[PDB]
């Protein structure tokens, strides 16, 4: 199910708690909201403060909350005062553009990869009443292109520019408390480096925590999709592509992976635990010039309903300026040879 | 060198050729080109230019010279190939050249002239010169200048439109200039309808021919209009003329009476209600309304040299009358002030010579017959070693 | 600490400590908003668009504010503009005329650290900003070099802090450390450059 | 206006640095091409590539061992040879190619291009883009 | 020839390898956006150059980065007419490279042409069709020096004969 | 237009103008032109002493000098008889019309003084060309240096005339597209077997000049072999109007290639721009 | 631009908001008695060969009203002088035409209705209606011994030229 917002490339994209709204950047310095009535999607909102490009948006689906980071250095919460969205300036003390955001699971806290080669880890004191930030440096050598939190609201995964996938502790006492060990290691100060791949090829497009969490996976420019089972000493299972680079990666299921990116569609990936085997299971969008329902680059996925343990429904987003919402059992059903674990 | 430069003004339906330091140009011909209509061996090589363009049976007459839309370079080209070997009978490569554009043409536009230029014909020199500023100088030898100036008010009337161009330290003032929808042809289609509901006996297809001509012929401006129509009505004998041309179908003449029409078609330039439902301002308001949207500290210069150029600016007592005209209507607002609340009385100055009609093209040939010309002119050794952008540029000079 | 300051009409480099202000210390630079508007009209002049200085200044000015920036490595810009078009950029003028911009673009602000470029004698912003730390307390030299901030329309061109702090460590590496490369590393610069 | 001479990046600690450090048999290669053995003169001439050296000069040679194989082939027998090969030799073929690209003499690249053809068909674009991301190549 | 369509064939893979691009702020200078594969002032941005030959003369380069490609043609010229022909045919191109978007105004030393394409240029246009037409141009610029020797050779012998004829 | 014309325009219409107000009565209007022709040649139109009823049409050649060695001053006397009068200074032939004074054919006058380029170069053809019907060998050759850097020989030889033009080509690419148009030239006589032979030498001169002829990457040598047919009494004139207009010949087709290259090189590049921009959704 | 009437005076009486204008005649009407030597109609007949190339017209008083009413008035004339031979004939067809009712303001057919105001009362419209007729009946028969030469069916053609242009682009047959 396709839907053109623009012609132009959706940057990035955030759905609201009930998925009833979707906010998304078309290739601008803003921020556009929209809203489904019957069978027809209406913009409703209009989130005008960055002054570069919106890089990362995020919607924290409890408190309501959306945060979004630009290549103007800035973060901006918003929050939803009557009809009307307001931003709050969040300082990162960085030097370079924002690159990416995610809010913590807890919604306590959110992370901002950049390019001043550092994760600004942000919360707020409702002693002072604003938001402030720590870097986790060391050992980041280049940009930080993505991030995705772990249920527990303290392990952190990262990739970046220098071809690493790493997971830090965004552990800050201040807004949260000791968190429980992990087979991921049992101390988790902050900015700790708990794991980190082993591969010098390839930018890390995107990084995807399990739904349990004990399993991280990211794809990498050099066509490749790796899954490091801290289950398994953090034995790492890799699989080369022989079709162009991914850009994002979500799990369905705690040993199915959906991915996208240069080819246009997404595809699906199974994770077999005995074997430590990762195994290429299927194009899932099966029938300009394409045979894709996307027509350029798919740069972000989502899960719509479902969670990470049993998603039924994810979305993606492209260069194309185009939505999908795609359903699993109905690509069940169209593909009798469809795994799924 | 013992050889003078060549000077190439090209217009919308006239292009001037012959060398600098002559008084007149050598050309005078069409900007039209006649070709045949996948080409093969010398088919490019096939036409011809000018008024031996206008009338060729099996060839297609072509203007690739317009404001209005764009030129055609393949056809401008060509042309060049005969002004060049044809008319000048210049080895290219031997002279520099002084090349017009007009205002507001683009710098892209002036590489390609430049790649033509130094790509096609080799020149040695060349230098591309904006139109109004040539006119200006060209005013230099006027009895009425004693300081030579390139800051003032061009008024540039040919066949197609009338241009009013504000000129400043020798560059135009782009966001500033107007145009008027009133030039020859309008004169002579007007002249054309009075002698319709008039005159009997006018081949049809011989219409334009008499009108066109009685306009070159009788044509001028009057101070007033009533005032001359009573003249014409009380000593007609001698202010009524009379013309005669021949039937080019039977071969016998035709005689026809010239009156009102002497004085109304240029007219028609002040009052351009007559012939123009779309167009009413004056030529003498339009002046006005440019000069007052310059910069305050340039205007007063501007309205102490207005200048002219082209054949519709040739009527007897045009500029007098441009002048009167625009006197009034800066004289009245300088008078609404005073009574409101003593402005300087503004000095409006329309200058006119005997060199009006190609003043563009004798503005080059005097500028490019000076040593100076050749310390400005953009060489083929740097066209070379810097590019075509180099052509982007064309320092002003002669001051 | 030093709050380099630059408007339309004029900059200014004004050294603080703990309280306040200290005139001694305090140098102005001849060169301004205005200035580069001015150089840019020549720059635009030379690439064919003939603006008059005073009828069509506000349209370059919105120009240079909408297209100007400051150059990191000019070397390397030059080559970009010279060998690509990646820094054309078309400009549609009040009257609906489109003009094409480019290498013009990082040109026109170079004026602020090549004062001699528009004929005015001088070091530039940065060698100016060095200056005035280097004669400064040596007591506040590391403190000030972290506490330099921004100020004034004239501040706003995307790159500004970066160049400067690529200059100043040209400077510093050359007329400080003798070119020791083996302890420029902890030579600690940061430019304030906030968001209002 | 000196000390703009100098770039002060390339000592910019917040940089990145490559992890390095410090080929094929020919006797072994010699062996099966002499012998008519072309598919196991391809197998020799893929094992042990020199992806940790600095000098040119070892790579270099290995590249020629392998081109040797490449040219010595039959333009028939190139497809099996291709699919006899599990996907890393296959990505690592293809590096070679691109290597063999790069010096050409008397139709060395027209049978190069027919290499290329079947490595592509066998790794698809992926192989390729692995050429491009390599950064021990 | 023997020779074309492999050649062309693995210049477009090694094309549609190279034109995964993604829009990229500059590491370097503050609220900066450069094309990498020009500036290069980040090694790890910048991809394994690669050289697709056909024989000794004809070959392309391709230079990838994570925001941009550059690639350098070096054409056929079989001999001296067709040597200047090419010359001024890609100089004639390479003036107009402000229209012509994705061309360099200068080769690449070593090669006659260059393109420079960048995320932007991915991001307009289908990424699919650049490649389509990088190959197209390849193909198209040799017919056109051939049509234009001709037509150089044609034109000569009429113009031999119109001279000689009238003595 | 491909054959280049022999008369001065310039030249024909000014004379024409004047000559048709005199014969209407009409007050003479003054007259003051300076112009060029190809070989750096200068001429000068003018009324003698402010004279209004007297226009002079005056010629300047660098290589006068050279032409008066073979004749020159004997054929122009005999063309223009009392209309050539002493030269004006700086100038090496002059004719003066009497606007009160015309022949009764104002147009055949007007003719001959559009050629007056053409008859200086004459006397030098005719002389080598009577040599060669004479039989009278062995004569040293005539060398006219038609330009700065370009020479042009003649000799008559018994059954032929050489005439060996030493050209010089500026742009370096025009020596490219040159040889082109020469090796047509050299195969002309598949086309006419009875014309002139054609023979070209690039950056060498023909042995026979092995004397300071110049030697360089960018001179060529064109020789064009003139036999009786073409040398005679009856195809003298046409031959000689032919043969002093190759050089520019050669460099004016060599320009026009050059521009129609250009009309390709735009069509092919409009074409290129379109398929790129259908790359756009 | 064109020509607008010098005779308003400050004790000129109105007839609606036209300027009820003085005139040298014998026809009835309530034109006042002129003793001056020139009166608004000598003025409409003076200037219209001008005034009529004119497309637009600035009304500055109640006596440019009279002169545009008579200005159109003289078209009028015109038309039907056009196709007459004889200065007597083309004096009767005057007389008849002078006596025809056209359109006053406030009526369809009269052009300018939004410049002219209508009468307000039935007196006013008699009135108005008299002077009208009063002013066409004195322009018509000054009008003939312009338009005929001393050559009898002579209706010139230095006058006739203009019986089709339409001062302002109206006409009071329309
Ligand atoms: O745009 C320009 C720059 S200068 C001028 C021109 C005049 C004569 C020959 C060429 Br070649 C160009 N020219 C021009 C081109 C066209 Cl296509 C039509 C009219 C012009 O004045």
């Amino acid at each position: 199910a396709y839907h053109s917002f623009l012609v132009e490339p959706i940057s990035c994209h955030a759905w609201n708690k009930d998925r009833t709204q979707i906010a998304i950047c078309p290739n601008n310095h803003e921020v556009h909201i929209y809203e489904k009535s019957g069978n027809k999607w209406v913009q409703v909102h209009e989130l005008k403060e960055h002054n570069g490009q919106v890089t990362g948006i995020d919607w924290a689906p409890d408190s309501n909350r959306i945060v979004t980071c630009g290549t103007d250095r800035n973060a901006y919460v918003w929050t939803l005062k009557g009809r009307t969205w307001k931003p709050t300036l969040v300082i990162l003390r960085i030097n370079r553009a924002a690159r990416c955001v995610r809010w913590a699971p807890n919604e306590k806290k959110f992370a901002v990869g950049s390019g001043s080669r550092v994760i600004s880890i942000c919360y707020f004191e409702q002693e002072n009443d604003w938001w402030v930030c720590k870097h986790i440096k060391k050992p980041i050598r280049s940009t930080v292109l993505s991030l995705d939190w772990h249920p527990n609201s303290v392990l952190l995964a990262a990739g970046s520019c220098d071809f690493k996938c790493r997971i830090f502790s965004a552990y800050i006492k201040e807004v949260e408390e000791r968190p429980a060990p992990t087979p991921w290691g049992s101390k988790m100060p902050f900015g700790e480096l708990m794991f980190e791949s082993s591969s010098s090829c390839g930018w890390v497009h995107g990084v995807c925590f399990s739904a349990n969490g004990s399993r991280v996976a990211w794809v990498s420019h050099d066509s490749t999709v790796c899954l490091a089972d801290a289950d398994k000493k953090m034995a790492v299972a890799t699989l080369a592509s022989e079709t162009l680079p991914l850009l994002a990666v979500t799990f369905i299921t705690e040993s199915s992976l959906v991915a996208a990116g240069h080819d246009c569609f997404p595809v699906l990936f199974t994770y077999d635990s005995a074997a430590g085997k990762l195994s290429f299971g299927g194009r899932l969008d099966v029938p300009a010039g394409l045979d894709s329902l996307h027509k350029n680059s798919v740069s972000q996925i989502s899960v719509l309903s479902g969670g990470k343990a049993k998603c039924s429904q994810f979305c993606t987003t492209g260069m194309d300026g185009g939505m999908s919402i795609w359903d699993v059992r109905s690509l069940e059903s169209a593909l009798k040879d469809l795994k799924i674990v | 060198g013992r050889l003078p430069a060549c000077v190439v003004d090209c217009g919308t339906g006239y292009t001037k050729l012959g060398y600098a330091g002559n008084t007149e140009p050598q050309f005078i011909i069409p900007s039209c080109i006649a070709i045949k209509e996948v080409m093969k061996g010398v088919d490019d090589l096939d036409f011809f230019i000018g008024d031996e363009a206008i009338e060729k049976p099996t060839y297609a007459t072509k203007w690739p010279i317009r404001h209005g839309i764009v030129e055609d370079w393949d056809l401008m080209e060509r042309f060049m190939e005969q002004v060049i070997f044809k008319y000048l009978r210049a080895e290219p490569e031997d002279h520099y050249f002084l090349l017009t554009e007009p205002p507001l043409n683009t710098p892209e536009n002036r590489e390609y002239t430049a790649e033509i230029m130094f790509e096609s014909f080799n020149v040695p020199g060349l230098y591309i010169a904006v139109q109004a500023v040539l006119a200006l100088a060209a005013s230099w030898t006027s009895r009425q200048v004693g300081e030579r100036t390139l800051t003032g008010t061009v008024i540039d009337s040919g066949d197609g439109v009338t241009h009013v161009i504000p000129v400043a330290e020798g560059y135009v003032i782009g966001s500033c200039i107007k145009h008027i929808p009133i030039a020859g042809r309008d004169i002579t289609y007007f002249i054309q309808q009075l002698l319709r509901d008039r005159e009997v006996g006018i081949p049809p297809e011989q219409s334009l021919e008499t009108a066109k001509a009685v306009k070159e012929r009788y044509s001028y401006v009057c101070p007033d209009l009533v005032k001359e129509f009573n003249k014409y009505d009380t000593d007609g004998s001698k202010w009524i003329k009379q013309y005669t041309g021949i039937n080019a179908i039977s071969k016998k003449e035709f005689s026809i009476d010239v009156g009102y029409e002497r004085f109304l078609g240029p007219e028609i330039f002040f009052h351009p209600e007559f012939a123009n439902p779309d167009f009413t301002q004056p030529i003498s308001e339009v002046v006005d309304e440019v000069i007052q949207n310059c910069p305050i500290d340039v205007r007063r210069p501007l309205y102490k040299n207005i200048v002219l150029s082209g054949g519709s600016t040739m009527f007897r007592d045009f500029g007098r009358r441009l002048q009167r005209d625009l006197k009034r209507t800066v004289d009245a607002r300088l008078k609404l002030s005073e009574e409101l609340s003593k402005p300087k009385p503004i000095d409006v100055q329309v200058i006119t010579h005997h060199m009006q009609r190609y003043a563009v093209w004798f503005g080059g040939s005097m500028l490019a017959s000076t040593p100076e010309f050749y310390q400005v002119c953009h060489t083929k050794k740097d066209y070379e070693e810097i590019g075509p952008s180099i052509c982007r540029h064309n320092p002003v000079f002669g001051v | 600490g030093v709050v380099v300051d630059s408007g339309d009409g004029v900059t200014h480099i004004c050294p603080v400590y703990e309280g306040f202000s200290l005139p001694h210390l305090t140098r102005r630079l001849d060169i301004a908003g205005r200035d580069i508007t001015r150089y840019l009209i020549k720059l635009l002049l030379l690439r064919g668009y003939a603006f008059n200085h005073s009828a069509d200044f506000e349209t370059v000015r919105m120009i240079k504010e909408k297209l100007c920036y400051v150059g990191y490595n000019i070397e390397q810009e030059q080559k970009l503009a010279l060998e690509t078009t990646v820094l054309v950029e078309s400009y549609t003028l009040p009257d609906g005329r489109i003009i094409k911009v480019g290498g013009e673009r990082f040109e026109a602000p170079e004026a602020l650290f090549q004062p001699h470029l528009i004929n005015v004698e001088g070091v530039g912003v940065a060698e100016l900003l060095f200056n005035t730390i280097q004669a400064a307390d040596i007591d506040t030299r590391s403190e000030f070099y972290k506490h330099i901030v921004l100020s004034g329309g004239s501040t706003m061109y995307p790159g500004l802090p970066s160049r400067l702090e690529r200059e100043l460590k040209q400077l510093y590496l050359e007329r400080v450390l003798k070119g020791d490369v083996e302890k420029l590393s902890k030579f600690k610069i940061r430019i304030e450059d906030p968001p209002r | 206006a000196r000390f703009r001479k100098v770039d002060v990046g390339e000592y910019d600690e917040n940089k990145f640095v490559d992890e390095e450090d410090g080929g094929p048999d020919e006797g072994e290669v010699d062996s099966c091409l002499r012998q008519g053995n072309m598919t196991a003169a391809l197998q020799a001439a893929l094992k042990n590539p020199p992806i940790n050296t600095k000098s040119q000069a070892v790579k270099d040679r290995a590249g020629s061992i392998v081109l040797k194989v490449l040219i010595s082939f039959k333009a028939n027998d190139i497809e099996k040879a291709v699919q006899s090969l599990d996907k890393n030799g296959v990505d690592l073929l293809m590096k070679y190619i691109y290597k063999g690209f790069e010096s050409p003499s008397d139709n060395s690249s027209a049978v190069l291009l027919q290499w290329h053809e079947k490595a592509l068909a066998a790794g698809g674009v992926g192989s390729i883009v692995r050429v491009l991301t390599a950064r021990k190549t | 020839t023997a020779t074309l369509r492999p050649y062309l064939s693995a210049v477009r893979a090694t094309l549609q390898a190279a034109l995964c691009l993604e829009n990229f702020s500059s590491q370097v200078v503050e609220r900066h956006n450069k094309p990498e594969v020009e500036v290069r002032s980040s090694k790890e941005l910048l991809l394994q150059p690669v050289t697709i030959s056909r024989n000794e003369k004809e070959k392309v380069l391709i230079e990838g980065s994570i925001n941009s490609v550059r690639v350098s043609i070096a054409v056929k010229q079989a001999d001296e007419i067709e040597k200047i022909l090419c010359h001024k045919f890609m100089r004639f191109m390479m003036m107009r490279a402000e229209n012509f978007f994705i061309l360099r105004r200068k080769p690449v030393e070593g090669y006659d042409i260059s393109f420079l394409i960048t995320n932007f240029h991915t991001e307009q246009m289908y990424k699919h069709k650049l490649v389509d037409f990088v190959i197209h141009f390849m193909e198209e610029i040799d017919k056109e020096i051939s049509e234009m020797k001709l037509s150089v050779n044609a034109r000569a012998r009429i113009v031999a004969e119109e001279f000689l004829k009238n003595f | 237009m491909i054959l280049l014309e022999v008369n001065n325009r310039i030249i024909e219409e000014t004379l024409a103008l004047k000559f048709e107000n005199a014969a209407a009565g009409n007050k003479p209007e003054a007259v003051e032109v300076t112009f060029a022709d190809f070989d750096g040649v200068l001429y000068h139109i003018s009324n003698p002493n402010g004279d209004k009823t007297k226009v002079m049409v005056s010629i300047s050649l660098k290589f006068y000098k050279e032409l008066q060695a073979h004749g020159a001053d004997e054929l122009l006397k005999r063309v223009y008889g009392s209309y050539l009068v002493n030269p004006e200074s700086g100038y090496n032939v002059s004719l003066l019309y009497d606007l009160e004074n015309l022949p009764a054919s104002k147009d055949s006058i007007v003719h001959q003084a559009g050629m007056l380029k053409r008859n200086c170069f004459a006397s030098v053809f005719e002389k080598y060309f009577q040599f060669q019907e004479e039989g009278k060998e062995g004569e040293n050759r005539a060398v006219i240096h038609y330009r700065d850097d370009e020479t042009m020989y003649v000799e008559s030889k018994k059954d032929r005339v050489t005439v060996v033009f030493s050209t010089v080509f500026k742009d370096d690419d025009d020596v490219v597209i040159g040889k082109v148009f020469m090796q047509e030239f050299k195969e002309g006589r598949r086309a006419s077997h009875t014309a002139p032979q054609v023979l070209f030498s690039h950056r060498e001169p023909p042995l026979e000049l092995k004397t300071d002829a110049a030697v360089g990457d960018n001179i060529g040598y064109i020789t064009f072999v003139l036999f009786p047919r073409h040398t005679n009494a009856s195809a003298r004139d046409n031959t000689i109007n032919l043969i002093h207009t190759f050089r520019d010949y050669l460099h004016y087709h060599i320009k026009c290639s050059k521009a129609y290259i250009h009309t390709r090189m735009r069509a092919k590049t409009s074409d290129f721009l379109k398929v790129l921009n259908r790359a756009r959704p | 631009p064109a020509y607008h009437s010098s005779l308003m005076d400050p004790d000129t009486k109105l007839i609606g908001n036209m300027a009820l204008l003085p005139i040298r005649s014998q026809f009835k009407g309530p034109a006042p008695r002129e003793t001056k030597d020139t009166d608004i109609v000598d003025e409409a007949i003076y200037y219209f060969k001008a005034n009529v190339f004119f497309k637009n017209y600035e009304i500055k008083n109640e006596a440019d009203r009279t002169l545009i009413y008579i200005t159109l008035y003289i078209s009028e004339c015109l038309k039907k002088l056009q196709k007459c031979n004889s200065k007597s004939q083309g004096e009767k067809e005057m007389y008849t035409l002078g006596i025809t009712n056209f359109p006053i303001p406030g009526e369809p057919g009269f052009p300018l209705n939004a410049i002219y105001a209508k009468p307000a009362n039935k007196q006013e419209d008699e009135v108005m209606r008299a002077y009208l007729q009063q002013l066409r009946q004195e322009t018509g028969l000054r009008l003939c011994e312009k338009v005929f030469d001393p050559q009898n069916d002579k209706p010139s053609k230095w006058w006739t030229c203009f019986v089709k242009r339409q001062f302002m682009n109206k006409s009071l047959s329309g």
